[PDB]
């Protein structure tokens, strides 16, 4: 009669763990023992890592070209001069980074159309209506629509290398390597229409403050359209007010020399992006990188503060524990 | 003050036997069940919140907002729509019954609720009585009737009432002979012990005979007739004032005491809700205000943002605000709250302690929304015929015992004399030897202001000096009569003040001779003394419907009488020492797995919220969602919703074959401890606290330019998958640090919430379908992990956050 499962009858087999003071304890000093190597370890390599900001703005006339802050409409050119201490070694990595330049603000960080840069065969010819009001142009729909591509970052930054007497040595930067492999291989992929690409824009105009179409980006067949490196690395947005992108990346030499010499440089760059009206700041940094990542001393001492902490207040308690 | 005519001829405005008890009409229950709904503070701003949503902007779909607020709307409804059903089905059987009447000089037999004021009804032996009678004859001589009022006064004893004297001779000879009579009574009353009316027969010519009548003469309703053929009233009272229908006072709403605090939590998060969209507004329009902030050449309106009014854009921003954090307050905590009373119903159904082997039947819950006050009561309003005494029951000594131990009060509410019901009270151990009584029975109030001196003696100078176990109390329908109904004559030394400090102040209390509705009268002083203390009464028969209609959760016990008290009480247990049982296993469990569901269910989503709130700083106060869109809308559903549910369907507070062995314990959840003020800010500056580590914690690990070791940067939704990784891991292993009773099914659902989470990342990234309009989430949670240091700072921030639990275990344990 009486229905005795033994699940309805509240008595299923349960674990009660009991952790308390005496249990818990030796917990407080493991994290302390675990925390405080890996502190070290990630504050070291976070501290053996190389870089340098070469901020080139303008805003005072006491810089090397304070002259393009206010140009006319024609290409612009400055020679910032920057030396290195300490050469590095490694990899080198250039980025170029921004200053108050909202990337993800709402009426911007969805200004664009997914699908047409996907290679839509529909799309390419009707993108679609929310990126506004960047949509059409001369009743033509813009290749790359919305407000994202349209505004990419059209500088051009190059390194020379002043040698023993005046003779400026040129540094090899290669372009292929900085955008997401994910993205570039799938996410970005031309049009399908043919083969040729001039063909395959046949209802398309370039975007309204861009120069160039798409299809004249780079020559190279395989970094011409849609996933052009720098164009991707700009369509990925920034996530923050001050935001730092991919731009170059230098190859470590076979010999053991250092891929960037100690000594003087020449950073000629052709002034085109103009963030003086946001009162917003462009810049060059040049970074090594380790296992963990760029220079960034946080993660150190977040954990070295959190083993500290953890040590000193297991060792606190265990004191007055064993006092009852 | 009534002239009734006994024949009802000559020498109306009264209601005809129709008790209605039911609520809702059958025609408009709707047009009445949405409005008692939807006045409700919750169910009206999840109904604002749809509206917009459906009206203005919403980041997550319409559907995930407004769906659950219909099967919360549908729900309820039905439950009461059944439960007023139920009470309409059950009136149709007390009337459209049959009773015969003298209707023109032969015995027609009418319906019930077709009987008029002021015609000779007629009662067979052993049949409820259609109305109140006035006994005008009898087969028999003598005028006697051995009536037996179990449905009012509760006790079985055969009382006997006398027939009008000089009508004995009419026994189904000419009654309708123009029988002249004109019975003058008084208006209706509750008194059930007091009538004074008059006859006026009047003669061949004419007659002046005037036999007054008393209490004795009158036949209420719901009294069975026993040993007798035949008998002849003439109904006087019939229909909503006769005297057991006037002791009903109808069925209030009862709410438990858990949706009282989830109604401030409510009421709270409004105004947090509030305060965040309306600063986050004024920040960004004074934002907004410098020339170059707005559409700086790199985004730009179109034409409508730039040409909307200024005044109405600033109402659309707000709205855009309150959507975007409509998450503070979850709508998911009450289709949860459904499936988890409705699940948790069953447990005190099957449990095997409730069966009784005689009657061969079990525990009945007939309400599911009063499980969580089990654990709350804080007086018993007990029965003594039938409930303590079936020579006392099993165990009702050690259950009382028990319930004087957990803190509750035990008071007796019984209905017979002070003779009887003294002595089983004094068996019970109600009544220890050296317990001083105060009796203030009528035996020794014969007078009026008399007992305004026994107050006086015995509150201002014999009990307030105190000593608190040696006094009980005892009073009677005569005394509290008085006490309570002339409460309007003293009000700057109140009467119904001194009685009830008295009351309160003594051991135990009793009341004999007591009417139907004085039980409820005493049950409903001490629901308003001093706050709010949770009431509770275990009656047995249809007398007792009152008091258990009237307490907070009325506990009904099946017994030789009848169903008619236990169909209308809020559970039902067949015997006395359940009572212990029930509210000492399955009370301080129901309350504990509620009140931590509740807290959690705001924790887990304030700390949810907070993030995607702070970010507005770093933004352009632009509303941008830091997380993804499906996220936002799966959270709430699949993974961090199936864990809280589990635990809240079966978890040991501490295990039940030790809350019963030991009634000290419920001594810890008495004063609803578990929602008081102090938890609810423990559990508000917890999640406002690892809602502000999450975000400044990945905010400063995103100052390094790179965190892969082939240097590639990261957008702003893997901003937002490591905040939500983060932040769902921590928001599980704070439940599985409270969780203490792990069974087969908590490893399971928390491990698999989890595991779950894992997958559904990997899944949803790493597919082109095509069905969506944007490829925001492509890759980023296996990019995202495919480095070294978000592992890292990911096992950072779990931990930093739950470094309050962990330290607060550590304290709150020694000492
Ligand atoms: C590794 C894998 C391991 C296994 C994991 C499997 C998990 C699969 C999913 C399990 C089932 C889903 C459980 C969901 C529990 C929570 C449900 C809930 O409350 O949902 C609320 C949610 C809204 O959430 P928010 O939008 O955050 O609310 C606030 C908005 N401002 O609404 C919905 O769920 C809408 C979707 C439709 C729900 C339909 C419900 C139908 C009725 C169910 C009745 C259940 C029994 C009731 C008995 C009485
Ligand atoms: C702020 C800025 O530089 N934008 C202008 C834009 O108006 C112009 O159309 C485009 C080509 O001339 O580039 C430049
Ligand atoms: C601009 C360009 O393409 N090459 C220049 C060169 O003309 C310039 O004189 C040199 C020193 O500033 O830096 C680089
Ligand atoms: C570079 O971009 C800016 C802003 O869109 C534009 O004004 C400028 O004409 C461009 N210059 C080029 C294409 O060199
Ligand atoms: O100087 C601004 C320049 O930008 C480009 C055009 O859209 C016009 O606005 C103008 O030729
Ligand atoms: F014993 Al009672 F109502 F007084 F059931």
């Amino acid at each position: 009669r009486p229905d005795n499962t033994a699940f309805k009858q509240q008595r299923l087999p349960a674990w009660q763990p009991i952790l308390t003071a005496g249990t818990v304890l030796p917990i407080f000093f493991i994290i302390g023992l675990i925390f405080i190597p890996i502190g070290i370890g990630i504050f070291v390599t976070s501290n053996n890592i190389r870089e340098i900001e070469i901020d080139y703005t303008g805003t005072e006339p006491s810089s090397p070209c304070n002259k393009c802050l206010s140009p006319d409409v024609t290409p612009c050119f400055c020679t910032i001069n920057f030396t290195l201490e300490k050469s590095f070694e490694g990899n080198v990595f250039m980025y170029y980074g921004l200053s108050n330049f909202y990337q993800n603000h709402r009426r911007y960080v969805k200004s664009r159309d997914d699908s047409q840069l996907n290679g839509d065969s529909s799309a390419l010819l009707n993108p679609s209506k929310e990126c506004e009001p960047y949509r059409r142009n001369e009743d033509k729909p813009i290749a790359p629509c919305g407000a994202i591509m349209n505004s990419m970052f059209n500088d051009t930054l190059e390194l020379f290398l002043i040698g023993q007497d005046s003779y400026p040595i040129p540094i090899a930067l290669k372009k292929k390597g900085i955008a997401w492999w994910t993205d570039k291989n799938v996410k970005f992929r031309n049009p399908p229409g043919g083969d040729n690409l001039e063909e395959r824009f046949k209802g398309t105009t370039k975007p309204v403050n861009w120069l160039k179409p798409v299809y004249m980006l780079d020559s190279d067949p395989d970094n011409n359209g849609f996933i052009n490196e720098d164009f991707i690395v700009w369509m990925r947005t920034a996530a923050l007010p001050t935001f730092r992108k991919l731009y170059r990346l230098i190859e470590r030499k076979s010999d053991l020399h250092p891929t960037l010499p100690a000594g003087r440089y020449w950073l000629n760059v052709t002034y085109n992006y103009p963030v003086h009206y946001f009162d917003g700041r462009k810049r060059m940094i040049l970074s090594t990188i380790s296992w963990m990542g760029g220079k960034n001393p946080f993660l150190g001492i977040a954990y070295i503060a959190v083993g500290s902490i953890s040590f000193l207040l297991g060792v606190v308690l265990l004191v007055i524990n064993h006092k009852y | 003050t009534r002239t009734v005519f006994v024949g009802n001829h000559p020498v109306q405005r009264f209601c005809d036997n129709r008790i209605v008890s039911s609520k809702y009409t059958l025609w408009n229950f709707l047009p009445k069940n949405l409005f008692e709904q939807f006045r409700r503070i919750a169910n009206f701003y999840f109904l604002i919140i749809f509206l917009v949503q459906v009206t203005v902007d919403t980041p997550t779909s319409p559907v995930t907002s407004g769906l659950p607020l219909f099967f919360v709307i549908t729900v309820t409804a039905i439950k009461q729509g059944y439960e007023d059903w139920l009470r309409h089905r059950a009136d149709n059987e007390v009337n459209k019954s049959t009773v015969y009447i003298i209707e023109n000089a032969k015995r027609v037999r009418k319906e019930s609720e077709k009987i008029k004021v002021g015609d000779v009804v007629e009662v067979q032996a052993d049949e409820t009585f259609p109305c109140d009678l006035i006994l005008l004859s009898s087969c028999t001589t003598d005028g006697t009737c051995y009536v037996t009022t179990a449905s009012l006064d509760g006790e079985s004893n055969c009382k006997t009432h006398y027939a009008v004297r000089d009508t004995i001779a009419l026994c189904t000879a000419e009654s309708i002979d123009t029988l002249r009579a004109a019975i003058e009574c008084e208006q209706p009353q509750p008194d059930l012990y007091k009538f004074v009316g008059r006859i006026n027969i009047y003669s061949n010519s004419l007659e002046a005979v005037a036999r007054s009548l008393g209490p004795e003469n009158l036949l209420l309703k719901g009294a069975t007739l026993k040993n007798t053929e035949k008998i002849y009233g003439v109904a006087v009272y019939t229909g909503m004032e006769t005297k057991m229908a006037l002791n009903y006072q109808g069925k209030s709403q009862k709410r438990s005491a858990v949706e009282k605090s989830i109604n401030a939590f409510l009421i709270v998060y409004l105004f947090i809700l509030l305060t965040k969209a309306a600063v986050c507004t004024t920040l960004k329009y004074v934002w907004q205000s410098t020339p170059y902030n707005d559409e700086p050449w790199y985004n730009q309106k179109t034409q409508k943002e730039r040409e909307t009014l200024k005044v109405l854009k600033m109402f659309t921003d707000f709205l855009s605000f309150m959507v975007l954090f409509n998450f503070i307050i979850p709508v998911s905590m009450y289709v949860t709250v459904e499936m988890q009373k409705f699940l948790g119903s069953f447990f005190i159904s099957w449990d095997k302690d409730f069966y009784d082997e005689e009657i061969n039947e079990g525990a009945l819950v007939n309400t599911s929304d009063l499980n969580e006050e089990l654990g709350q009561v804080d007086y018993v309003f007990t029965d003594k015929t039938g409930t303590l005494t079936e020579k006392l029951q099993d165990q009702a000594a050690e259950t009382i015992e028990a319930l004087h131990a957990a803190g509750l009060k035990v008071w007796v509410l019984t209905g017979d004399k002070m003779e009887t019901a003294k002595s089983t009270c004094y068996a019970c151990r109600l009544f220890q030897t050296n317990t001083e009584l105060l009796e203030l029975t009528t035996k020794t109030i014969e007078e009026s202001e008399r007992k305004e001196d026994r107050l006086h003696e015995l509150l201002i100078e014999y009990r307030k000096k105190l000593e608190h176990q040696e006094y009980g109390l005892i009073i009677d329908g005569s005394t509290l009569s008085l006490i309570l109904n002339s409460s309007q004559d003293s009000s700057s030394n109140n009467y119904k003040s001194i009685f009830l400090q008295i009351c309160m102040k003594c051991t135990a209390v009793l009341c004999c001779r007591m009417a139907p509705l004085q039980k409820a009268q005493i049950v409903r002083m001490v629901k308003n003394l001093k706050g709010s203390p949770i009431t509770l009464s275990i009656g047995d028969g249809a007398n007792d419907v009152s008091m258990i209609l009237e307490s907070h959760v009325g506990i009904g016990i099946k017994g030789k009488e009848g169903r008619q008290a236990a169909r209308n009480s809020d559970y039902s247990v067949p015997k006395f020492k359940h009572l212990k049982k029930l509210l000492l296993a399955h009370g301080h469990l129901y309350y504990v797995r509620i009140a931590h569901l509740v807290q959690y269910f705001f924790y887990k989503n304030l700390c949810f919220i907070l993030p995607q709130f702070l970010y507005q700083f770093f933004c352009g106060f632009s509303q941008q969602p830091l997380y993804d869109a499906a996220y936002l809308t799966m959270y709430n559903i699949c993974f961090t919703s199936l864990p809280i549910l589990a635990y809240s369907l079966l978890e040991q507070h501490i295990n039940i074959d030790t809350l019963t062995s030991d009634p000290r314990l419920y001594m810890k959840i008495s004063g609803n401890a578990m929602l008081q003020l102090g938890p609810f800010l423990y559990w508000t500056f917890l999640a406002a606290f690892e809602g502000t580590v999450f975000f400044f914690g990945t905010y400063f690990l995103f100052q390094t330019a790179s965190l892969e070791e082939n240097g590639k940067v990261y957008g702003n939704w893997t901003f937002g998958t490591i905040v939500f990784t983060v932040l769902v891991f921590t928001v599980t292993l704070k439940l599985a640090l409270d969780t203490r009773f792990w069974t087969w099914i908590n490893h399971f659902v928390i491990w698999g919430s989890l595991a779950f989470y894992v997958f559904f990342s990997f899944f949803w990234g790493g597919i082109i379908w095509p069905f969506l309009k944007q490829q925001r989430m492509y890759f980023v949670f296996a990019q995202m992990l495919s480095s070294v240091s978000t592992w890292l700072a990911i096992i950072l921030l779990i931990f930093i956050s739950l470094f309050p639990e962990i330290l607060l275990i550590v304290l709150k344990n020694v000492r």
